[PDB]
RNA sequence: UAACUUGGGAGUCAGAACAUGGGUGAUAAGGUCCGUGUUCGAAAGGGAAACAGCCCAGACCACCAGCUAAGGUCCCAAAAUAUAUGUUAAGUGGAAAAGGAUGUGGCGUUGCCACAGAGUGACACUGCGCCGAAAAUGUACCGGGGCUAAACAUAUUACCGAAGCUGUGGAUUGUCCUUUG
């Protein structure tokens, strides 16, 4: 389970969610990448979740490298209360991407099989992905 | 002298930093059109109301 | 559930007060701050609160000192 | 396989541009010793083509204002989610 | 002022015949509405009718286009709880084939006191003869 | 016969089709037919 | 035989010896007037083309010069105390065609 | 073409929706609290089928005159069954996502020149459609009839259309005294 050991503030205002990517739109460490197309909040448990179902297909092939992490906490408030009276308490940690950041990347299998464990990963995440490789 | 410049839309709907510009031209009507010598400083101002008005 | 939270400070007006090629009387203020935002260069001095006041009459002008700070001046008239 | 190249002149507005991208021509800019920062266009297809027989560090036997200048490829920008470039710089040498 | 309208002493009537042999249903109930409201003269009146009678032969063979022969479903309730009946446009032009003619005119023409004394200058017959050989209706291209 | 919105072949020797505008999967094997997908 | 004369802004169809009312007019009762823009004449005659004809103006002679019916302009607005009560008798003249 | 100063008399301190930049809530509410515009409030008229807040436009009075705006031109219902060139078979238009698929077009990539003869496999990249898609009085998420063009794209020509504007008379106030006007 992905999250900061420490952090400066513990409620934070919610990310922009509108827009397009800053970095992390090529493949550097790996091989084979996977894109997004579409903007989403990634919970930690859904990482997790996707890591275990795609390195079990590779057995021991390769490394995998997750190229996201949760810094953003996101608070809800308790159940049957009114508005106001403060805000919430911290239930998770999220990320933000946006169309165009690798969102994980494989190395060390051949290209038939990567592309079985890659889309594994994208059914466990709520955007949709492209199968991209390293640039000329 | 050379530019004439008549109002085809109304201002209703406009913000207010727009009706002071057709004010600043002499357009109180609807289909009112004024005679004007071009320069620096009236052809600015039918720039930023050109939405507004056409200039033949 | 209450909160610990909710206080807060009245806003001091700071800032500029003059602009730049305005003509100023001897004892205009020119600037509020807290600390040293722009140093007093001539014919204005600096009062107890870090507030930049002009001493003589004249047109008021910002110029800079040195690398990454900055001065204001009053130069007279004609 | 030579890059067959033409100019444009004025200051190209922002939708000719995107027209640019479309008709299939990709923006360049020459700035290497005495041309003079001249701005060519060329062809999207043909580019692709070139660079895969010489290489990335290769010379290239460009025609711009109709004469022989051999120009290299020093960067480029790139579209990820197109698949496509958008820009082309030459260093003349 | 200046301007004429027709009373009860000005008016004459035609009689005419259509033949709805290989014609589409709507393209064919739309003129046929501009028959009966007499908007074909001069002579308009709203306040008026100046219409001609009109007689539609050969209610059958009408044509439909795309799957409507089963896809088109005719409702109608009764004024009782749960009752209502549904008919498909296929089975309505085997069965009754004037009624399925005689409902999309009237579907055209205002519903008002002068609207329906129009919509009785219509005859629908499925057959090709009609026994209004008395008068002598004209044939009418439409087009 | 499954009726599942996700029809998929299972084996090498499954057919998709086409029947009256919905996606069929005839096969040998009686096990895997599926219908609208 | 008509013709077509524009006269107070509108056209009307005239023919020789009718009772027309128009806007109202300078010339005083009993004298004559004649209308120049005449756009179309036929009937009986040949017809002539447009926007106005050569020459072949109409001649009529004035009969009265009065305001017609009165009327009561009256708006208001519901739940907002304000209303309003205008009244008008428009002026009028009348003339004969004698000759077309 | 307004601004500032002095004096007389006030009303107002419950605001609303819409677009947009943001807190709070659950990137819920016709929710709630701030910044910046518009309309309503205190605004008639035309359009959105009916609909204070959305689009067009600000009613001094009279007329059986003309030209346009937003929206529109098969019938209800005023004006094209207008012209050229393509797409779509679902009644899509005229209700919904992950996901699934030899539906059908447009521009490309590339290896065998066979797969069972002139054709043939596998992908990238886009246009429009299909499945996923079940609620309670009565068809019932086109306003109705009805429509494979009267649907959707694209490029040109006409016309309808408001209390807007112009035309022709008339009633007031104000301002130039070009004309006791």
């Amino acid at each position: 389970m992905l999250l900061p050991k420490r952090v400066k503030y513990r409620r934070q205002h919610r990310p922009k969610t509108t827009g397009r990517s800053k970095g992390g739109n090529y493949v550097t460490f790996g091989e084979f990448g996977l894109q997004a197309t579409t903007t989403s909040w990634i919970t930690s448990r859904q990482i997790e979740s996707a890591r275990i179902a795609m390195t079990r297909y590779m057995k021991r092939g390769g490394k995998v490298w997750i190229k996201i992490f949760p810094h953003t906490p996101y608070t809800k408030k308790p159940l049957e209360v009114r508005m106001g009276a403060g805000k919430g308490a911290v239930e998770g940690w999220i990320a933000v991407v946006k169309p165009g950041r690798i969102l994980f990347e494989v190395a060390g299998v051949s290209e038939e099989v990567a592309r079985e464990a890659l889309r594994l990963a994208s059914h466990k995440l709520p955007v949709k992905t492209k199968f991209v490789k390293r640039e000329e | 002298a050379k530019l004439q410049i008549t109002l085809t839309r109304s201002v209703i709907g406009r913000p207010e930093t727009q009706r002071k510009t057709v004010e600043a031209l002499g357009l109180k009507k609807t289909n009112s059109s004024v005679v004007v010598e071009d320069n620096p400083a009236i052809r600015g101002q039918i720039n930023k109301v050109k939405h507004l008005v056409t200039v033949e | 559930s209450s909160t610990k939270n909710g206080r807060d400070s009245e806003s001091k007006r700071l800032g500029a007060k003059r602009a730049d090629g305005q003509f100023v009387t001897g004892g205009s203020i020119l600037y509020r701050q807290r600390g040293t935002k722009i140093y007093p260069g001539e014919n204005v001095g600096r009062g107890g609160d870090d507030t930049l006041f002009a001493k003589i009459d004249g047109v008021v002008k910002f110029e800079r000192k040195g690398r990454d700070k900055k001065q204001v001046s009053v130069y007279a008239v004609a | 396989a030579s890059l067959k190249s033409i100019i444009r002149q004025g200051k190209q507005t922002r939708s000719d541009l995107k027209q640019l991208r479309k008709s299939g021509k990709v923006p360049a800019v020459v700035y290497g010793y005495g041309t003079k920062n001249v701005s060519v266009k060329v062809d999207e297809v043909e580019f692709i083509k070139v660079i895969r027989e010489v290489g990335r560090n290769g010379v290239i036997e460009l025609g711009v204002g109709s004469k022989t200048i051999k120009v290299m490829v020093a960067d480029y920008q790139f579209d990820p989610l197109k698949n496509q470039i958008t820009h082309i710089d030459f260093l003349a040498i | 002022r200046q301007t004429f309208m027709a009373n009860e002493s000005n008016i004459e009537r035609k009689w005419y015949v259509i033949d709805a042999e290989g014609q589409t249903l709507g393209r064919l109930s739309s003129e046929v509405a501009s028959i009966l409201r007499g908007k074909n003269k001069v002579t308009y009146t709203p306040h008026v009718d100046t219409g001609d009678y009109v007689i539609v032969i050969n209610a059958s063979k009408i044509e439909f286009t795309g799957n409507k022969e089963t896809d088109k479903v005719y409702y109608r309730h009764s004024n009782h709880p749960g009752g209502i009946k549904s008919i498909t446009a296929g089975e309505l032009r085997r069965t009754n084939p004037e009624r399925l003619i005689e409902n999309s005119i009237k579907g055209m023409l205002p519903s008002t006191r002068l609207g329906e004394k129009q919509g009785k200058k219509l005859f629908v017959y499925g057959g090709a003869e009609h026994p209004h050989a008395a008068q002598q209706p004209e044939n009418y291209e439409l087009r | 016969m499954k009726v599942r919105p996700s029809v998929k072949p299972i084996c090498e020797k499954c057919k998709v089709i086409k029947r009256k505008g919905k996606v069929m999967v005839i096969c040998e094997n009686p096990k895997h037919k599926q219908r609208q997908g | 035989m008509f013709a077509i004369i524009e006269t107070g802004g509108k056209q009307i169809k005239v023919e020789e010896g009718q009772e027309i009312f128009v806007e109202k007019l300078d010339v005083n009762e009993g004298d004559t007037f004649t209308f120049d823009k005449v756009l179309f004449v036929g009937g009986d005659s040949v017809k002539v083309g447009a926007p106005t004809v050569e020459g072949a103006t109409v001649t009529a002679t004035v009969n009265k010069q009065g305001r017609g019916k009165k009327i009561t302009v009256f708006t208001y607005k519901r739940r907002k105390n304000s209303k309003r009560k205008k009244g008008h008798r428009q002026p009028y003249t009348k003339l004969t065609i004698d000759k077309i």
